[PDB]
């Protein structure tokens, strides 16, 4: 229940012919990412004047429904330009742009008596939002009839954070992709694709492609190439018969062929996990004192409670 | 399988490695998912589809399917088992994996571990050598027998390629004909248990003697590295070269289209050879991004001369398990160069994607007046590319190809988003690397364009140049590649339009992993 | 090929225009803002449509015609026609001598009598270049001597080169059947083929 | 023809226009989180 | 809660979510979370307040259970999985003893 | 609008017409019986 | 009725207006190819 100011509850429930005003504010598709320019439009009549700025109007033809279920989705939204201004046709179909990550903001604004706007929303004593998210898509839809009238619509697309459904955004153990490595003229360089400035210097997982193999030499000829599944159980659905979703549950996976299991999970409150080995290797004049490195979990953990050597924990129950 | 099975560890009594272990990640898998379903070993008594015959082009390594066992009458621990290896004529066995571990040794690390003959690495030494007895990087020879012992038992192989007219092995008639063989005198067939009708046509396979003693008291898993089937290569001037096996992709299409034996029927003449021939050149042009010296493992990955250029732009050593549908391996087969099978015009035509000097020119007032302009950038644009392949320079197991675009991400205000993909019939690391640079250029170019056109400009097909020319937009001569083409029968043509940019096509520099390569030279046991 | 007319058989009177409708077809991509202002984009060619209605026929007039007109959809060329409303000769002279200088776009375009034509062409008549089958109608004249400056509704389809002469009498609209697909003609009892009507359309 | 717009403003109907002609036999279109 | 990187964002989402409720909303412009609870205080809405449609719907088959078998990962055992089963005598009583489960984990 | 109930009353139809465009390459709608 | 026909004769945009509401969620179709 979003609150609003009992001022507005009164104008919502005593007048009947009510002034409302969208206002837009994108941020203009870029070929790079330096500084943040804004566009402010409107769908009023007349330009309106919200915290100094001025949102144009002249532009704005129409704003889609805002739906949301109970379930996860990814909730569009389409706001229509007119598609002749012939300055945002432009920018559109600009050549070398991206608007990837671009956000906007859509405010619902009523317009008093005296042209102002009605304070509704409690915290900022201004108008409600509307929509908040990012520009993912366009197009422009020109109709030339050889007879009568065409007409011209550009669409901009908008959604929130979830709009790529097929991302895996995941610290995969290889130096490669942890120091963001790549050719800059004849070395492998790191850049800032790294999730942090700091893992430009991090050679943790140096050798972590060697580290199996190496490993493996000390194993069973069973288990030589395997690891438990991180996951166990994940939750029976609709989506899931009784029968599949018994037998699709896991316990060990093959890592020769398996890139998924090298992924490092991220643990809350107390769990079992395997560890994925990241070094592997032995003492000099003592050959048969092998050190070797697993990798447990992400992020700053409270600690480890148990270790299983075998399937034995050290602990016994 | 029933008879080897006595011969073996109770564990992989029925068991047999998967022909293809990576398929393709495309956007009906997910990561996770994609990576649980590769599988390694099936088991042959529940798995009908496990005993077809494969189809290999180029170098691959494949499993070998058991077709006979048996062992000699007075001497009952020298077993004689027949594996049949790949379809068709295929050039030659480059290596024979008696257990884990290759005849010939990968490299100096491997050396010091096991009894092994010459190396894979650098000096590309072949299974030829063992009867040679010299450095041969040539594969084996139709119906020669190669003796190996490596110190724990005698092992012969006599290697049998694929031909249309192949004649019986005449060891095993010989035994035959003798009442040599142990179960043939038990059930009390003669001579007919192995005889000259005993063919088997247009398959390769080797028969492989074991003498089981008491150091290898069980018959390990046995796979090989084939060169692949000889290949139709169509040359401009009217001759037909037919020798070796292509890597040439449009070239392993063409084989796997026109051949009755194990996929469509399609004749020869259904198919403009002008047209394929200009466009094998578009997969043969020089790739100058890498040098030839950065591969070691020259000989395993589809070459034969490394003085050569063998620099291709997309190479691939594919194997088509052929277990699967006929669409789905031809669907398979394209995607892996691009690729697109246009059945417009009459013939079969085969495009793949390119850049050109001379497009044509269409402006928007010789259409129909409608036009649609579509960018999906959200869902298809990424700034960061993850492939997997197998790479014969570890043991055939998966190698991770990861690299960043600084440009890329210094756009789209520092956003994270990695490109996921995987290359099945890619073998060459750098070739695989490109194939993932240029993927990752061609997700930045993500906005489509539909419009129609008079009966006049016809001929259009996909994937072919046009330049856009619409002068309210800042558009003059802006590249497009057809990407969907309709033929009304009242003369119009309606198209859909794919944004491509020239960067696509430019090779950027890369450095060389020849260094960290990682041979399996585990799963034996290590001498004193 | 030319429409049969009284001006090119007068031995038929019958023919000949009882009503012609002249319309204007400029498709635009008009669009109405939400503020007020009207915002239109030229973008399709303008064509002028005739629609042509024709007063009792006889049979041998209707015979002539429907055989013009049949000739017409058979060798599948363009068919003229002469509205005779704008045939007030207003200019005289031989236009030959008459150069139009080369590189003009738009509705403004300069010719050069050189002092050779005698007669001022008020707004609203017609105006077609010698090449380019287009017609177009002058909508302001002013003339400096020699030189005449004509403004014409539509645009100049093609760049002036040099060489296109002007064309002030004789105008032919270079016009396509609209009702060819279904067109009927009724006998009544009195002897007459009767509500005769043509849709032209100015094809390019 | 112009028939596309539409259907891209009534998506969820067919969505379970489609998902009620499955339900006759035991199909149903949940069963494409999994893959 | 294991969380397998290797899942997708959108997915790994939708999973830590149905396992509490929840359903995170976008609108009014922020991420607003809401889980399934009971006031003493609701709005109280009339017919003659809405547009004047009324849609009633109620699937009681493919919906309605008498009794519930569920599995989890117990430390209690070496996490392996342990189900809990139970039955309910009066949604039994009701419904003519038809025999119903509602699977879960 | 009332395309629901209408949608809702040609099911079938709706389900044959989606199954005719998943044809044209490999898919089809009678793999989901598997999941 | 003759609806069948007509459907039949749009099949592909009955596949994008089916997609377009299954992408609400994480799902799409194009997920028949596996199995």
């Amino acid at each position: 229940m979003k609150k609003i100011l009992d001022s507005a509850k009164n104008y919502l429930n005593t007048h009947d012919k009510l002034k409302t005003a969208c206002l837009i504010a994108l941020e203009l598709p870029s070929s790079s990412g330096s500084a943040a320019t804004y566009i402010y439009l409107t769908d009023y009549f007349r330009d309106v004047t919200y915290n100094g700025i001025l949102y144009r109007s002249g532009k704005v033809k129409s704003i889609s429904s805002h739906k949301q279920n109970r379930q996860l989705s990814i909730g569009s939204l389409s706001f229509t330009i007119t598609g002749t201004a012939e300055d945002e046709v432009l920018k559109l179909v600009q050549n070398g742009v991206s608007f990837l990550d671009r956000g906007i903001t859509i405010h619902q604004a009523i317009i008093n008596e005296e042209g102002n706007i009605l304070p509704v929303d409690p915290d900022t004593d201004g108008p409600l939002l509307f929509f908040r998210g990012r520009i993912t898509g366009g197009g422009i839809k020109d109709n030339v009839n050889t007879s009568g009238i065409g007409t011209s619509v550009i669409t901009w697309n908008c959604s929130n954070q979830f709009y790529d459904f097929d991302r895996v955004n995941g610290r995969y153990t290889d130096d490669a992709s942890h120091r963001g490595l790549e050719v800059v003229n004849g070395t492998l360089q790191p850049s800032n694709g790294a999730k942090r400035p700091e893992y430009q210097e991090d050679y943790g997982f140096f050798h972590s492609n060697k580290s199996t193999t190496i490993l493996a030499k000390y194993q069973v000829k069973e288990e030589r190439y395997k690891l438990q599944s991180k996951k166990k159980l994940f939750g029976l659905s609709r989506s899931y018969s009784l029968k599949k979703y018994y037998e699709t549950v896991t316990k060990e996976v093959d890592l020769d062929f398996n890139l998924a299991a090298k992924f490092i999970p991220v643990v809350y409150g107390v769990q079992k996990i395997p560890g994925i080995p990241i070094f592997a290797d032995t003492e000099l004049n003592n050959p048969n004192i092998v050190y070797v490195v697993y990798a447990f979990a992400e992020g700053e953990i409270d600690g480890f409670l148990d270790f299983y050597i075998g399937d034995s924990p050290m602990i016994c129950f | 399988t029933t008879i080897l099975a006595k011969y073996q560890v109770k564990e992989e009594r029925y068991k047999l490695q998967s022909k293809k272990k990576l398929f393709g990640l495309s956007r009906s898998y997910s990561l996770k998912k994609y990576y649980e379903t590769v599988t390694k070993e099936v088991d042959l008594d529940f798995n009908l589809a496990a005993k077809f015959i494969p189809v290999v082009y180029g170098v691959q390594k494949i499993p070998g399917i058991p077709i006979f066992a048996d062992t000699e009458l007075n001497n009952p621990n020298i077993v004689y088992v027949v594996y049949a290896f790949a379809e068709g004529e295929i050039d030659g066995f480059l290596d024979f994996y008696i257990g884990d571990s290759p005849m010939i040794c990968f490299d100096e690390t491997d050396s010091d571990t096991r009894t092994c003959f010459g190396r894979k690495k650098i000096v590309g030494d072949t299974m030829h050598r063992l009867a040679a007895g010299t450095s041969t990087s040539q594969p084996s020879v139709h119906g020669q027998e190669y003796k190996y012992n490596d110190g724990n038992g005698d092992i012969r192989i006599w290697t049998f390629h694929g031909k249309p007219d192949q004649t019986a092995a005449q060891v095993l008639v010989d035994i035959a004909k003798k009442k040599g063989f142990y179960l043939q005198n038990q059930n009390g067939n003669g001579p007919e248990y192995w005889d000259s009708r005993y063919k088997l046509l247009d398959t390769a396979y080797a028969i492989v003697r074991f003498t089981i003693n008491e150091n290898r008291t069980e018959i390990p898993e046995i796979s090989a590295e084939v060169q692949g089937k000889k290949v139709k290569v169509y040359n401009s001037d009217g001759t037909i070269k037919a020798d070796k096996t292509s890597l040439n992709g449009i070239w392993q299409l063409m084989d796997y289209l026109t051949s009755d034996r194990y996929g469509a029927d399609i004749t020869l003449d259904q198919f403009p050879l002008q047209k394929v021939i200009s466009e094998a050149k578009i997969l043969d042009i020089i790739d100058e991004s890498y040098q030839t010296s950065w591969q070691p493992y020259w000989r395993y990955v589809g070459w034969n001369d490394p003085l050569s250029e063998n620099r291709q732009i997309v190479q691939l050593n594919t194997i088509l398990d052929t277990s699967e549908s006929v669409f789905k391996n031809v669907q398979g087969i394209l995607e892996s160069f691009g690729g697109a099978i246009n059945n417009l015009s009459g013939e079969y035509r085969i495009t793949v994607e390119k850049y050109s000097t001379n497009p044509l020119r269409i402006n928007f007032l010789d259409t129909y007046g409608d036009l649609d302009l579509s960018d999906t950038t959200g869902r298809n644009k990424f700034n960061s590319v993850q492939a997997s392949l197998v790479d014969p320079a570890l043991s055939w197991k998966t190698n991770s190809i990861t690299f960043y675009n600084s440009k890329f991400k210094e756009q789209d205000k520092g956003l994270d988003k990695k490109l996921q993909l995987s290359f099945a019939n890619i073998t060459n690391y750098y070739t695989a690397r490109s194939y993932a640079d240029r993927e990752l250029k061609k997700s930045r170019y993500s906005r489509t364009l539909s419009f129609s056109v008079p009966y006049k400009f016809i001929g259009i097909e996909p994937n072919d140049p046009i330049a856009f020319t619409y002068e309210r937009y800042g558009w003059k001569d802006k590249f497009f590649l057809v990407d969907e083409v309709e033929n009304t029968r009242d003369g119009k043509i309606n198209l859909v339009l794919q944004e491509y940019g020239e960067d696509v096509f430019i090779n950027s520099e890369q450095v060389d992993n020849s260094g960290n390569d990682i041979p399996d030279i585990s799963n034996n046991v290590l001498p004193p | 090929m030319r429409l049969p007319d009284p001006y090119t058989n007068p031995e038929y009177p019958g023919l000949g225009f009882e009503s012609v409708n002249l319309v204007d077809n400029d498709p635009m991509i008009r669009d109405e803002l939400p503020n007020g202002k009207v915002k239109e984009v030229k973008i399709s060619a303008q064509y002028w449509g005739i629609n042509i209605s024709y007063p009792e026929l006889f049979p041998d007039e209707y015979a002539f015609l429907d055989s013009r007109l049949l000739e017409y959809k058979r060798t599948g060329d363009y068919l003229d026609v002469l509205l005779p409303q704008y045939e007030a000769f207003r200019v005289r002279g031989d236009t030959k001598s008459v150069t139009i200088p080369a590189g003009q776009k738009g509705s403004q375009i300069i010719l050069n009598t050189n002092g050779t034509l005698t007669g001022q062409p008020k707004a609203g008549d017609l105006f077609k270049l010698s090449t380019h089958p287009k017609v177009y109608k002058i909508t302001n004249f002013s003339s400096s001597g020699n030189v005449w400056n004509i403004s014409l509704y539509p645009d100049l389809f093609i760049t002036t080169t040099g060489s296109e002469k002007p064309v002030f009498n004789g105008i032919l609209f270079r016009t396509k059947l609209m009702n060819g697909d279904s067109f009927g003609s009724t006998l009544n009892n009195n002897g007459t083929y009767s509500g005769i009507s043509l849709s032209l359309r100015e094809s390019l | 023809a112009s028939f596309r717009d539409f259907a891209s403003n009534n998506s969820t109907a067919f969505r379970d226009a489609v998902e009620l002609a499955l339900n006759e036999n035991g199909t149903t279109l949940k069963s494409l989180g999994n893959s």
